[PDB]
């Protein structure tokens, strides 16, 4: 049962045969938006598997110096595909996520990765008063990576972290970890270019060790948006 | 939440976060124990129990504590925990700790 | 004891007892079992 | 003891976790002693100004 | 699934076990589920018939308790030679100012309440001939109203703000401001920019702009000067919370952001939360006879 | 009737042919904790006829110049038989007490004993503000003496400490007193070595005298434990 | 199924993830005394949790030159918890037991271990007509070791063992072995001081090897008494 | 009169009567009569 899973979106599919189950955030499932919370009144388009489709993004190397490393959404995914088009050509959006994490060592691997969707995660810059800029947090496909993870680069504590939606790729166990995302915002929808609802983040909590030869132990992002809808139509930002 | 039993010196950030076993060469040494004082400083303080009792005075009630062993595949091994009522001094020896 | 006509104006609300706490504890989408969870 | 073969890493590493039951209950509320300011915020001034 | 919870869960007697392909003290933490693992499963147990509430720790009573967010002294006296507070001051409203109810509300990444406000008014004489038991006005200025510029301006004629008029010698005033977000809740982080350009702030949502509060006192000056201090206390009520976060563990730096730096050393150092001990096999407060 | 006893419990009996009725402290008989009044969640040990026993202490001679004794319960019992290996093992113990007090002369001795059992028996020290030390308290099976009597060493009054449960051994009248004590304490159980629910406390109110020929006059005193349990198994303080 | 394991007893509990099944012995499970085959007519003491719990012995380290290993019970528990503590002060024991045998190595080792427990293990001496003497048969918790394992120490067969309540550990199968003891005496109660109803013998009938680097492998032991009961109680013999 | 939430806000409870004075000057396990008691 739990171990072995199929997701398939559109014309993308994905299986892996060491999953550990799946998390849906807070329980919740992805839903199109209803009309009796609907502020905005032109009809919206609804583009189904144009969007609503696994994107994959470039590969990270997993190190023994690794800090970890974070997406934001919907800004990762602003400029791929149809979904990056209709970002582009909309003042509004809506979605939620299908968020899949892969990687895999040998048996002799060991190594820990929490996998922590993160809601608001508002950065702060280390020792300043001087608020992040913004291409300190719009990274885009790339991504970033961690400053001091211990505190999630907040303030905080990734002790605590395991209170948002995450999962684990402990590599004697499993090899990749699945997190559905519902709509997560104060409004019904939002202006997608400055505002993410999301962060991704992916922290080695225990490090790649092993005693075999050494290979690249990639960890690669797959992400679907789920029930987008746009509205707002006008000429691309882009 | 993640104990941060590992709070010693050399002990840096996420390092904290985890405790290192190895093989031994003697039967039934001790690998690591945890002060269970949520109000003075120690292990279980930045975790959310911790954090969210220590707005309180009073508490009661079950801890549950779970250990995800994070060595490869091919490791193997068994592990004895141990939690003693108080009264007397924290045990050193796994025939004390077994009572 | 309530006189304005506002409804926000009133005292505070400590009645909500509903809980679920498996939303944070267990939002795996198959159930756990009480039996090996993998 | 914890046996490992050639190839695997010769140390392993436990996190430790821990949460309340459900028959866990607290009582008196209380200001926390893990947060305090000794000043004021940067720009808390500026607010008046 | 959903429950009314009034109290602790009781616990029900458990004999020995001994089955085959029964593990409740395994679990898989990859799943991100928390340990499902009962007593009565790890322990022989007796029954327990548990009469502890649950109340105090309901989110309404957690939150909603007043606490200090604004504090102003000026200097009531002419001012006619100052370069400063002219009997008057304006605040521009934040929660961000006092760590205490700052933490607390930055447990949670959405909040819908409305505010209950205490406004507590003291004065001394500056360096004794008594106290005056003044009046004040305090005014409410919402976004893209005017703010006054004088002791004595004419936006303290207070048209159509709300003003509330209060002597030091009442009990403090009182008012409640209703929930009053744009969106459905307040947005406690703000993973985003304020304007359409690429140069407003961000981490502050535009959506949860309150206002400007204005405080004068409403006397003419005394010939000798005194000082007024104002306090201001907001209690949220009728409170919704979603989303819980991991508390705040360094100092807070800003109003303006979350950048953080650590105490210089442990506790709560950006190195190390926890104080340290000498070895993992150290038991700090072991107790000795 | 009200003349003639006998106690039996476990291995133990004991027989008396001048009894004076007995008490029951405040009228309640001992009792196992029960599921509505339990704090601790582990089963307890019960461990019925190992425990729930006469122990019979050292005597204590009576002489003219007595000030009276004192034995602090469970501290007495703490090293005695099986009670006192469960005391040792457990964090946390319960159980009532019944105490048989024993003294005989000839029909020539005058003298009068008050038997009182005291909870919460607070010693103060005289003429000092430094209150009582571990050692002065915690006299175990050999129990302590009186200091000043008359003031019960805590600044109050023997005369008024009728109001605890006692029983007197009048020598013209009788030879033994009985009091069944009840678990007594604030809290549900508690830690056996730190806390001390009862004081027996016998006081020659009125001296030993006599012409004849004199003898040694013994007072001695057996306690048995009634319903034990103890929670909270560990190693053994001891 | 029978691959995983949880044993619960009092405040003990021990999970396996290799077991192969387990032994009871002749399919007799441990029971209390009926009253139709009770012999000694005191009320017993019944400790329950205080006794029926999982004690550990110290572990032995397997060696390529290892013979095996021998316990006999109660001698070998007699000194340790309530159990002993009961056991000191009493007369009369009964009980069952509860075996777990634990020994975990690599995929690359290899090794098999006989654990059986012999009712009644009357040792002989080897190559002399004197009968082995009380400092060789009474090893109390450390136990002892098989001089001869091939005819088990008593002129008999370990090929024939096989006929005893007993499992293996096949190092490339299973890493635990469990055997449940009933009562097994001759008469319903025994003066646990001066003989040994069952001896847990261990003996390595395929070597332990590897080409792996090597590591100390330990045996470990964890006894739980089940069902005890003592009567005759007196001062402790200790 | 007490608009409190909370019950032990209210004003003192001067209304119970009972009382049963023999466990202080009667605990023996004969009760006496009305008749040489020894
Ligand atoms: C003059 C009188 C008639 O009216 C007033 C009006 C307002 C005040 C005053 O200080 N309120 C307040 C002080 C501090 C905070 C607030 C809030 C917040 C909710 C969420 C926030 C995060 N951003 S902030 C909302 C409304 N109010 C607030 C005092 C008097």
């Amino acid at each position: 049962s739990d171990r072995v899973l199929q997701l398939k979106l559109g014309n993308s599919a994905i299986v892996t045969q060491e999953a550990a189950n799946y998390c849906c955030a807070y329980g919740e499932w992805p839903n199109y938006l209803p009309d009796h919370e609907a502020v905005a009144i032109d009809k919206p388009t609804q583009p189904e598997t144009a969007t609503d489709r696994f994107y994959t993004l470039k590969s990270v190397k997993w190190e023994t110096g690794s800090t970890g490393w974070w997406w934001k959404l919907p800004d990762a995914l602003n400029n791929i595909g149809m979904f990056g088009q209709n970002v582009q050509h909309h003042y509004l959006y809506r979605s939620g996520f299908l968020i899949h994490v892969q990687c895999n060592a040998t048996k002799f691997h060991q190594g820990a990765l929490l996998v922590v969707a993160i809601p608001e995660h508002q950065r702060g810059a280390h020792n300043t008063n001087t608020s992040p800029g913004f291409d300190d947090i719009m990274k885009g496909e790339e991504g970033g990576t961690f400053n001091h993870p211990y505190v999630l680069d907040d303030g905080t504590s990734l002790a605590c972290a395991t209170i948002f939606p995450h999962q684990w790729i402990n590599l004697r166990t499993n090899n990749s970890a699945t997190i559905v995302l519902p709509w997560m915002n104060a409004a019904p929808m939002d202006f997608p270019l400055r505002h993410n609802q999301w962060t991704l983040a992916i922290i080695p909590v225990v490090p790649l060790g092993t005693r075999t030869t050494s290979s690249m132990v990639p960890i690669t992002v797959s992400i679907a948006p789920m029930c987008c809808e746009f509205n707002g139509l006008r000429h691309a930002i882009t | 939440s993640m104990m941060e039993i590992n709070n010693t010196e050399s002990a840096v950030g996420m390092e904290r976060l985890k405790v290192d076993i190895s093989a031994l060469t003697d039967v039934d040494q001790l690998l690591f124990n945890i002060p269970l004082d949520i109000q003075l400083d120690g292990p279980l303080r930045n975790t959310l129990v911790g954090n969210i009792s220590r707005y309180y005075t009073h508490w009661s009630g079950s801890l549950e504590m779970t250990f995800m062993f994070c060595g490869s595949f091919m490791a193997a091994g068994k592990l004895i925990l141990c939690y003693t009522p108080p009264g007397g001094s924290c045990p050193t020896t796994r025939e004390t700790a077994m009572l | 004891i309530n006189f304005y006509k506002d409804s926000y104006a009133a005292s505070a609300s400590k009645q909500d007892f509903s809980q679920d706490p498996s939303k944070f504890t267990e939002p795996v989408v198959e159930g756990l079992k009480a039996a090996p969870v993998l | 003891n914890l046996i490992v073969p050639s190839e695997s890493s010769d140390t392993c590493s436990l996190i430790g976790f821990i949460a309340a039951k459900d028959d866990f209950s607290l009582r008196l509320m209380r200001d926390s002693p893990d947060i305090g300011q000794l000043d004021h915020l940067h720009a808390a001034e500026a607010a008046y100004q | 699934i959903e429950s009314i919870i009034k109290t602790a869960t009781d616990t029900v007697k458990s004999e020995i076990n001994a089955e085959l392909g029964v593990v409740p003290s395994l679990n898989a933490v990859e799943t991100g589920a928390t340990s499902n693992t009962e007593p009565e499963e790890a322990i022989q147990t007796r029954t327990v018939i548990n009469q502890h509430g649950v109340s105090e720790t309901l989110v309404e009573n957690f939150l909603s308790r007043a606490a200090l967010v604004s504090k102003r002294s000026f200097e009531y006296k002419d001012h006619t030679s100052s370069t400063a507070d002219k009997n008057f001051f304006k605040w521009t409203i934040n929660t961000r100012s006092f760590v205490q109810l700052r933490r607390k509300l930055e447990l949670f990444t959405y909040l819908r309440f409305d505010a209950e406000i205490t406004i507590l008014t003291t004065v001394a004489v500056n360096g004794y001939v008594g106290l005056p038991d003044l009046t004040l006005q305090a005014m409410f200025v919402p976004t893209g109203a005017l703010t006054p510029e004088k002791q004595d301006s004419f936006h303290w004629q207070s048209g159509s703000n709300a003003s509330v008029f209060f002597k030091i010698s009442d009990p403090p005033a009182r008012i409640t401001i209703p929930f009053m977000c744009i969106n459905s809740a307040y947005s406690v982080f703000y993973d985003g920019f304020a304007g359409f350009e690429k140069n407003g702030l961000y981490g502050i949502n535009p959506a949860d702009t309150i206002g400007n509060l204005c405080v004068r006192i409403v006397n003419e000056h005394q010939p000798v000067g005194f000082t007024v201090t104002v306090r201001v206390y907001m209690k949220p009520k009728h409170i919704k919370a979603w989303a819980p976060r991991p508390p705040r563990t360094l100092p807070y730096m800003s109003i303006a952001n979350a950048n953080y730096k650590g105490k210089e050393r442990a506790p709560n150092a950006l190195s190390a939360i926890i104080g340290n001990r000498d070895s993992v096999k150290t038991m700090p407060h072991n107790i000795v006879n």
